[PDB]
DNA sequence: TCGTAGCTGAGGCCTCAGCTACGTTCCGTTTTAGAGTCATGTTGTTTAGAATGGTACCAAAACCTCGG
DNA sequence: CCGAGGTTTTGGTACCATTCTAAACAACATGACTCTAAAACCTCGG
DNA sequence: CCGAG
DNA sequence: TCGTAGCTGAGGCCTCAGCTACGTT
């Protein structure tokens, strides 16, 4: 309908032990947003209009772990939906889906 | 906002982790994101739940519904500080005033009985429909000349046939009663918000029940459940029932634009809310 | 109907067996017959329950009561079929009389001042302790002169020195707020038990404390706090803090018995309910 | 106009088959001119849709069968409105759409 | 393949997994063998290895080097632009004179219409009749010299009376800097369709190597002639990267925007087959 | 202009320096004056080079002749503003007499069954080979009777059997294939150095060097000898005992000299004949 | 101072199970500025996907030339 | 005059790289609402 | 005035 | 039978320098 994905993507440092500190803040900080986990290092999250985009990326500016690479990209749900899988499966999880109406059970 | 409507009627065990509702069951396991959530119904008796989810649910302002032994409603999480300042609301709600509750409640019913009217038209019986705008010329404040109840028998008896009675024991009446409690919830939900107590209605004011000024700001709404069971009359209820959440799903013009009706409850009840504390004129208006 | 109000605090699981309550904690266990509860009260974050319960829960029209993270109340749950007892308070409440919260409200605030002089006394201040009485003598319904607040400066000033404030980012502060909030806690959450709206006080009506009724009736135990952490003024707060939970540890002088406080805080409540209601005269009183 | 095809991979590394099998993957990726944005991730720049049809085709012929390796296709202008959180952008030849490119000047 | 590539800083070129390597001291670039179209040698500070001269002759891509002041001198030359490239010498050899002059000539007409048309462009609607008229009196082979009466014409209308196109200046430097670039353009489409670029329509052989691309060659030259005039004023360094639009911009050609070197490609193939007496339309180009 | 042929097919660096090129190999070095060079000629893909170097080259109008990874060539510098006198032999070419191609090619034909005859005697068929030589003596121009590949079947039947076929698939054929690429190699490089095009030959398949097959014909047998010597081996081995063809010396002439040299010589002289600036063509024999 | 193909071991990325430690810090009231929310509509631009036109190449129809 | 056979022109399918065009879209516009902190006000005994 | 309510 | 915050070490992903062997020399 009106919805998009945040495709964001990391290659963060490990050196020091401040950056690894700074790498397990940020990742708490996408799971806590609702970001899931499609590979590893490699994350999305579904978004509802791009008012809420907006502020998502307001949010994300505020929590720059300001390490390594980091990286967005938006796009439409039906854009997102065309994602190929040339091998694994794919990822029926509920939060990955737009489905205004679930059942759990059923 | 948040806008899926979580359903659970399987045995399962709800938690609360890192925002998300956790759902673990023996087979399969869901986690989904808090502020996705609009609504969580739990169909059936064989779940487990935590208070820190609970708590949780009620920060986000999620509609939860408790059910029955036979999958019906029986009761809904009552949130007590529905926002951060809520004791300005209530001694505002306190001074509305006896004329301005009655000018708007029976504004409020107005727009039911027209409702009801452009439902019968709807349904090509032209007549009946001209017949209940007359009932509406003719009303009063708080209506003392049923013409509400006057109008829906006919309604009623119009729709469903002169056999048809509202308190008889049939899969009409389940569906109707389930689709007017849906209703219920969602504008309880969102006086609370607003900061009232939903217990003082407009017209009898917490005599009976609980809800009273609910059940009187979704008076207008009631028709969205009636058309929906009367398309589905001849259907079980397991079915109507699952029609039923088409509630959530459409969208319905009000005020212009197309917007979803937990949007739409929203904006209706803070402004019902804003005319009776005399802060504007002019009721808003929800026409099917 | 039944008579038990049914305190659950600990990490448990709630469960339903055989027309029983069932608790289960890591310690112990307890069964509980449902027809002899009339609350349950959830105080905890660390509490699984199952929907089955909630329904015989419901079924019953027990009242149950959830609190979050700070074991301040949040909601309870709203069966769509009937009403605990609880629900005819709302009214009462709403009619409680200017006068009679007036009354109730300054017999409330003399405790605390006696209190406080009384604690003063304690530590050999027999001079300013004298000087509180008097301006409690001096009263007024709804204390428009403001002695209240001169006292509190007073009795301030003279247990932490005159270069002390309430606002000055002290251990003395932390461990006195810390302490206070314990005690609203314990109120806020006997308040909504009885029934009442907490965000109605007698005289405290800040339109952002959602809690002010709450303050209202644990100003004469505010004391109780100020004994242990003047006692702890040298320490650090980690220490004040869990010296402080001490209230719940002992017992007190009431009305001619040694009782535990959250015993007191439950009769003490009642009671003043009682007499705002106009169902009973008399204040009760709590002394040091 | 241009068109990216974005490449993720998580593959499996447990035995030595599973290891060739990567090795073998990757030297494809890099012979067909695909870039590494990120670890496990690749970009391929393509003119037309004939390019991409054709370089799909030829992923299908070279499918690893191992692990979750997905694609995902977007006009060039959606892939310049990548936006860095941080880290910086990258001004390779290979990962611009420029005609005319200069080694020096 | 699309890229032109241009190298003038000093540095190491050399071939890896189907790419050329590029390794300066400051940084290091990989560019995909596919995506190049033409490969710019700009400066004498450049190694090279002949690895990826296989590999660059083996994908089609022009390769220009250059002098000390950044001029082109030469390019490479594959002996073999196809595997068929037997067939279509033989049918080389067989080019009769006749036809060879009708091709030589349709060409040379379009040449003269293009000169025209940008002198119209240029609000010379006077001389480019003229010209107009020059086309119209030729005859096979061109005896009259019309091609170079008109060329006269043509350059003193743009450039004054005053011009010559063998005086030392700008202008002209920036004419014959583009007009190898095209020339090495469809010389390599011809070795690519098979043919010998030594063997021109009226001389073959004659005083260079490359006769058959600059006779293919004339119809475009005032696409370069277009781009000089509107810089005239510059100095040659920028009139030197402002010609490199030819290979970033699109012209039309049979009813479609196309980029010169497909044009010159689908123009080259089919003035061959018609030379091969395979069809008969020469291709049309024009401004 | 200059006169010396420049071959390099080690591992090296080509540079300039002072007008002269500059060779450095791991082992060995060389400066060579540029006005020395007549032809630089790049034989294998190991070999780095200035864009300097390339630019006097080009001054000098020194032909610059590049080789792929077998050592065929695949191209030249082409300057824009002149020509190697390399540029002159194409028109020669092309002006190659039908009939001088048949003098030509029959000879040369003729100098192949020699040698495969004589390859048959050092193999103690006495017999056979004057056959052959019979087969030789009732040649005509362009060999029209196909006296050539009668001679061929019997000569390779006598050698390996008449269960034996040029076309099937064994070891014996792959080493000959193989040796036979090398020589192929070897004359093609040579032609291009001469200005000539490989891809059109004397007689008769689009094969783009058709005339440097024509011309390596008489060489064949050293192939054939060195892997009739190693017939019942692997061809891994067929592969590295042919390199002897690099190492060995051949008379030639009446001197012993490497195949490399021969091949030029061999080579340089019938494109004389064939542009009738010589009579009689070069004799090679076993 | 060339390439390819393949494997190995060093070392950096990335997640996760598993451990320990911690767990109520206001209450005179109302005003105001500011940062953070939000779901809809409006507008020209971009885009996916199929049409086009100019090809090749190959069965068809139509065209032809005798023999009954 | 028929059609057998064969020789020719004709029109068909199958292919590309552009171009077109109905549909999807980004980016801004609208018209609000929610919560928080800090700062303003209250009385009046040191 | 401060600063308690 | 509840959550968070923080860190660690085990173990799987991912790349790369460095090695061997080969190549119509
Ligand atoms: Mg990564
Ligand atoms: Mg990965």
């Amino acid at each position: 309908y009106r919805y998009m994905r945040l495709l964001l993507m990391f290659d963060m440092p490990t050196d020091t032990a401040s950056d690894r500190k700074a790498y397990r803040k940020f990742r708490k900080f996408l799971i806590n947003e609702g970001f899931i986990m499609h590979q590893f290092s490699v994350y999305s999250k579904i978004l509802l209009n791009d008012t809420a985009n907006k502020a998502m990326l307001a949010r994300l500016k505020q929590n720059n772990p300001q390490r390594g690479l980091i990286t967005l990209l938006n796009v439409t749900e039906k854009q997102f939906s065309r994602m190929i899988y040339l091998h694994g499966e794919q990822d029926n999880r509920v939060a990955n889906s737009d489905e205004r109406i679930v059942f759990l059970g059923e | 906002m948040g806008w899926r409507t979580v359903v659970v009627n399987k045995h399962s065990k709800l938690s609360y982790k890192n925002n998300h509702l956790v759902f673990k069951a023996i087979d399969h396991q869901e986690l989904i994101h808090l502020s996705e959530i609009d609504v969580l119904l739990l169909e059936t008796t064989d779940i487990s739940l935590t208070t820190m989810l609970l708590k949780r649910l009620i920060d986000e302002k999620i509609l939860v519904l408790f059910c029955d032994d036979k999958r019906l409603p029986i009761g809904k999480i009552l949130p007590f500080y529905g926002r951060h300042d809520s004791s300005l609301q209530l001694t505002r709600q306190l001074a509305w005033t006896e004329e301005r509750k009655g000018q708007v409640w029976t504004a409020i019913i107005a727009q039911k009985i027209t409702n009801q009217s452009l439902h019968l038209a709807q349904r090509d019986y032209g007549q009946k429909a001209a017949a209940l705008l007359a009932m509406r010329a003719e009303l009063r404040l708080f209506d003392p000349a049923n013409r509400e109840g006057h109008a829906a028998r006919s309604y009623f008896n119009t729709l469903f046939g002169n056999d048809f009675t509202r308190e008889q024991e049939n899969d009409i009446n389940a569906g109707l009663n389930y689709g007017y409690t849906l209703l219920l919830s969602i504008f309880a939900r969102e006086l609370v918000q607003t900061g009232c107590f939903t217990q003082l209605g407009l017209k009898h004011a917490n005599q009976f029940n609980d809800f009273n000024l609910a059940s009187d700001l979704m008076e207008p709404f009631r028709p969205l459940v009636d058309q929906i069971i009367y398309e589905n009359r001849k259907e079980a209820f397991p079915i109507m029932k699952r029609k039923l959440f088409a509630l959530f799903m459409n969208t319905y013009m009000y005020k212009k634009k197309q917007m979803f009706l937990t949007n739409i409850a929203t904006d209706y009840t803070k402004h019902v809310v804003k005319v009776l504390n005399q802060e504007e004129e002019g009721v808003p208006e929800f026409g099917i």
